[PDB]
RNA sequence: AAGAACCUUACCUGGUCUUGACAUCCACGGAAGUUUUCAGAGAUGAGAAUGUGCCUUCGGGAACCGUGAGACAGGUGCUGC
RNA sequence: CCGGCCGGGAACUCAAAGGAGACUGCCAGUGAUAAACUGGAGGAAGGUGGGGAUGACGUCAAGUCAUCAUGGCCCUUACGACCAGGGCUACACACGUGCUACAAUGGCGCAUACAAAGAGAAGCGACCUCGCGAGAGCAAGCGGACCUCAUAAAGUGCGUCGUAGUCCGGAUUGGAGUCUGCAACUCGACUCCAUGAAGUCGGAAUCGCUAGUAAUCGUGGAUCAGAAUGCCACGGUGAAUAC
């Protein structure tokens, strides 16, 4: 599903996971009621200093093999159809067709 | 486009999973991710040297990997470097350390998967298609597999409409969950475009 | 109604409205921060705002403070609509 | 059903009493599948329409239903263009279910302050002959009658 | 008093693997505190069939993963050795506990 | 000295002993009145006895738990009737004739795929 | 009964009286009467006129119904007149919070008229 | 569509790039990496410090980055008749 | 310290492995004497016990080239690529599928019961403290039959409201906040206060359901930073009728 934006994909997980997750205090800590200096407004302002890409939010979780956005499943990675193709063909241990 | 995939509906009974290894919510995607780009360059690279199927599991942070293939001399290769090469190169995609075994299918010409590239390749060098399928059943007929449905659908040696033939001889009984049936499809590409084969095999009852 | 610490501006608009100020109101500002919010020392100024086609200039008020950029810039068009009667 | 004759449920007594027609009439009472809200409706009525009627508590209700419980009921069968309607005798099984649920409708329609207290008065008037219920059956009965000759 | 917990997805290869480590462990000195079944959880899932529109068809899957609890009271020097590397039967993850 | 059954209804399952001596009912340390003795169906727990003697005689120290009100009570209906293990055969005729032996296994069906309640669909329109 | 504008209606509790003064719902209203002590269940006709003397007082402490009335058309001209987006709505007739305008929110649109 | 604020996003306006964001091949160099300045809506562009690390053919290597050449890459573009 | 809390016990719930058990097996009647049917007993279950998966050959040139794969065909200093803002959320209207109602079998207030299943480590997050509340601070426990989400709601008792557009209804708007997120203007959810619209059971027409079903009550999950009145799933109460 266009390796453009699936390219795209790889590049903002990179960029985000290499600045927050551990910069990321600049809110986590600062951010947070404790010390009400100005200085905390300074910090905000360094927080839209950053490229926007960096922040976790911005993944769509795409798809492992399609980078298909919708339908996806977090417990697999992959989306719906390509868990029912790989499912039936016996790919993903324990998955078993399911009556109750 | 309505029956169901024949292995995924058996595959509780007498058909073991390909792939047996256990994970937790952390890493089951990433293995399970590093299973599928093992198993594609595998049967990409050994597409020639007719693999039947791939079992992969993965005991304490090793993965051990069977490959099931006709022609096993190929893949071992003269004093099995190849298998050396190819064990360097599942490490670097599966993560350290592989291993792999050549396990022999005693009889090639009864297995779906062999028997569908087999006419899937026969289908791409232009033979006429209906004997390809005619030559297919009768080759696993001769060995006695209880059972065959061989069906190919698509173009059909550059016929403008879509069309489907099958030949089913003897039992192959899909609605018996118990019965043992081999299943697989695979494509072929055409100067017309693609055209997909099936094949049903049913070895035995119990 | 939104942010509970702290109004929100982008660092590029308020450092553009400080040298603003300092150098007397000449011409109106470029901006395309729909997001920020109006300060009071950013009054009298006529700040175009992005509506997404173009930028339309609105001439800030001290009335206007507590509110932000966007919402005076208006980005669908309506029109009298189909209607006009039979 | 196309054929198959089923058997019918043993309903569950009321706790009161022994009566099953009781808890029958219960059940064509309660919506929204409460039994406790609408059993209480049952009971409350009940006593309260009771040394009214100077019967002491269930006979006065069969006696009361007895005049609302329809004798010949008319459908339509064999129609001829008009499509006419055919009296028939009801099931003896059919004829005090009916009666039930005619007075719980009865009781629905005109309204009062409380459904005990209307569902008391409107039977308590049914035993005399008063209630709509009965001039339901009334209407139902002469529909029956005035088009006797189809059978 | 160590408690090795062990689970699996297929209960059929986890029978004989509680079974040989429980017997492994009483040929080398038993006082084994026995396999108990504990619950298996089942993963639910359901995948809407076609590429594209009729939402209507979907379809089920479960994981069952199957657990088993052991709990060995008297930990003999040779019966934690003989636990320890003797855990085979792949496709199951025996986690040890003190 | 003592004699037990269980039953079971619609999720919830239930215990009940039976012993000789006195004739007072128990659930959960608390009485049958003021556990769910105050709500219709009063009659449903007490009625299997009755069928029979039930005087002073027997003793019930009963615990139950799951299900709601009813599907409790019908458990400890099913729990007494399995539980007069003493004298059973020769009340066994009396209870079968009566019913109560009966599990009735009746319970909720599963919501399927596209229709919203088990059974019921999302009203079909036709154009 | 007569405290601050209006408030004559008959055969109501104490809460449910002041709930009819424009500004005055239930809680504020059983904020006034657990202010001023008045009990809950009592009818406004067989209070005294102590205690509604110092309800006219309690309810006046809070900002109700007049200057309301005149403070909420001055805000929704303060939009209207502003050229806020909620203003712009205001004035058009159209829901403000972001309602949909596809085929529901004609309570403010009013009843087509073709 | 099992969840459009930015993303998603495939559409529109405007600012930008042309072997290209994404893959292999060649030539010519630099380690990668880290911090920091200015301008700008941001893309980007001009910078400045720091780092210089694992074979030993030492003319060569591994990985990543940077410039040029093309062979190509790319398209959620049309056709489910 | 009256809580299985601690010794203690493996009996029973419960868990999950392996088995038993129901197939016209037995009795009688009917039936071509056959297949089978009807009724009985035993039995937890009776003739397919309940439910699910499992969808023959083919049809609609059905759907999908936008998951993917693919033949042709077209664009190649642009139909390719990056970025900010806007837009998919517009609105005089019409339809479809839902939620909430129009009330007293109810609303509102206090007290009081009784579930199943499921999720959880960039997570669930208790206790305690602050705030009316959404929430905030502190911090234990837990890859979990242990810890957390988690007070089930209808129900039951008592008190009130008295047929009124009402103490029904909670749409609309104003003010003041909180949480997520670089960022709630266009365009989030939730809270508090105020405001309290349409609506008195619905025309022609039309739909689902044969029992733990309909109806009604809540609870969980996936997706997911946030964003369910949708979807999937669990249990509670629990009918009427089939001539
Ligand atoms: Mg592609
Ligand atoms: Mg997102
Ligand atoms: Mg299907
Ligand atoms: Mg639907």
């Amino acid at each position: 599903a266009k390796q453009s934006m699936k390219a795209r994909e790889v590049k903002r997980v990179a960029l985000a996971d290499k600045y927050f997750a551990k910069r990321a205090e600049l809110k986590a800590i600062i951010s947070d009621v404790n010390a009400s200096d100005e200085d905390r407004w300074n910090a905000v302002l360094k927080l839209q200093t950053l490229p926007r890409d960096s922040s976790p939010s911005r993944q769509r979780n795409r798809c492992r093999q399609t980078g298909r956005p919708h339908g996806f499943l977090r417990k697999f990675g992959l989306s719906r159809i390509k868990v029912r193709e790989a499912a039936m063909r016996g790919e993903i241990p324990g998955l078993k067709k399911a009556s109750w | 486009g309505q029956k169901v995939h024949p292995n995924g509906i058996r595959l509780g009974i007498v058909k073991p999973w390909n792939s047996t290894w256990f994970a937790n919510t952390k890493e089951f995607a990433d293995n399970l991710d590093s299973d599928f780009k093992v198993r594609q360059y595998l049967t990409k690279e050994l597409a020639k040297a007719s693999v039947s199927r791939i079992v992969i599991e993965r005991p304490a942070k090793s993965i051990r990997v069977t490959i099931h293939t006709a022609r096993p001399g190929i893949v071992i290769g003269k004093k099995g470097e190849d298998v050396e090469k190819l064990r360097k190169v599942v490490a670097d995609i599966a993560g350290v350390p592989a291993q792999i075994n050549i396990a022999e299918v005693r009889k090639p010409e009864l297995d779906a998967k062999l028997v569908a590239d087999s006419i899937t390749s026969q289908l791409e060098r232009r033979v006429m298609f209906r004997r390809a399928m005619k030559r297919a059943v009768q080759n696993a007929m001769r060995l006695g597999a209880k059972g065959i449905k061989v069906e190919v659908s698509g173009r059909l040696g550059g016929a403008e409409i879509a069309r489907t033939e099958w030949y089913r001889e003897g039992r192959v009984p899909l609605h018996t969950l118990r019965a043992d049936i081999d299943y697989n499809t695979s494509e072929a590409h055409t100067t017309y475009g693609v055209i997909g084969v099936k094949v049903w095999i049913f070895k035995g009852e119990i | 109604r939104s942010l509970k610490k702290g109004p929100f501006i982008d660092l590029h608009l308020l450092k553009k409205v400080e040298k603003a100020v300092e150098s007397g109101d000449k011409k109106p500002l470029r901006t395309w921060s729909r997001r920020s919010t109006i300060f009071p020392n950013m009054i009298g100024l006529t700040i175009a705002v992005h509506n997404g086609r173009q930028h339309v200039p609105v001439f800030v008020t001290d009335e206007m403070v507590g509110h932000k950029l966007g919402e005076f810039a208006p980005t669908r068009t309506y029109r009298g609509h189909a209607a006009d009667k039979k | 059903p196309r054929r198959r004759v089923i058997g019918q449920r043993k309903i569950l007594p009321d706790p009161k009493f022994g009566s099953e027609l009781l808890a029958k009439f219960v059940n064509i009472l309660m919506v929204d599948g409460k039994k406790s809200t609408a059993e209480s409706i049952v009971y409350s009525a009940l006593e309260t329409l009771a040394q009214r009627s100077g019967k002491s508590e269930l006979e006065a209700f069969e006696v009361a239903l007895e005049n609302v419980r329809p004798t010949v009921e008319v459908k339509s069968r064999r129609v001829g263009g008009s499509t006419y309607q055919v009296p028939v005798e009801v099931r003896p099984v059919r004829r005090n279910a009916l009666a039930m649920r005619w007075i719980v409708e009865a009781a629905r329609k005109r309204g009062d302050k409380s459904m005990a207290l209307r569902l008391a008065n409107e039977l308590s008037d049914a035993a005399e002959n008063k209630g709509t219920a009965v001039k339901k059956r009334e209407d139902v009965h002469r529909m029956a009658e005035a088009n006797k000759a189809f059978a | 008093r160590i408690r090795i917990r062990l689970k699996a997805f297929d209960h059929r290869l986890i029978d004989q693997a509680t079974a040989e480590i429980v017997e492994t462990a009483k040929r080398t000195g038993a006082q084994v505190r026995g396999p108990i079944p504990l619950p298996t959880r089942k993963e639910r899932f359901t995948v809407l069939i076609s590429p594209h529109v009729n939402k209507d068809a979907r379809d089920q899957y479960e994981i069952r993963t199957h657990l088993r609890l052991v709990d060995i009271v008297e930990p003999t020097e040779k019966t934690v050795d003989a636990l320890m590397r003797l855990d085979l039967a792949a496709g199951v993850d025996v986690q040890i506990s003190l | 000295n003592q004699y037990y059954g269980t039953g079971r209804r619609k999720s919830s399952a239930a215990r009940v002993f039976i012993k000789p001596g006195n004739g007072k009912i128990v659930i959960n340390q608390r009485s049958l009145e003021q556990y769910f003795g105050r709500e219709t169906a009063r009659m449903v727990v007490r009625q299997p006895l009755e069928l029979v003697d039930m005087v002073e005689k027997l003793d019930l120290y009963i615990t139950v738990k799951g299900g709601g009100i009813s599907g409790q009570a019908g458990a400890i209906r099913h729990g007494i009737t399995r539980a007069l293990m003493e004298y059973d055969e020769s009340l066994r005729s009396e209870l079968r004739k009566a019913g109560f032996v009966t599990r009735d296994a009746r319970q909720v069906e599963r919501k399927k795929v596209g229709l919203r309640k088990a059974r019921r669909r999302p009203q079909f329109s036709k154009r | 009964a007569r405290i601050a504008g209006i408030n004559i209606p008959d055969h109501k509790h104490a809460v449910i009286a002041l709930t009819s003064i424009y500004g005055v719902g239930k809680t504020r209203s059983k904020a006034i009467l657990a202010a001023a002590g008045i009990a809950e269940d009592v009818k406004i006709s067989e209070l005294s006129e102590g205690q509604i003397d110092t309800l006219r007082d309690e309810v006046a402490k809070f900002v109700v119904e007049g200057d309301l009335r005149r403070e909420i058309s001055m805000s929704i001209k303060r939009l209207m007149d502003l050229g806020c987006y909620r203003g712009l709505r205001h004035r058009r007739g159209l829901p403000v919070r972001g309602q949909r305008t596809k085929t529901n929110a004609r309570t403010r649109k009013g009843p087509r008229k073709p």
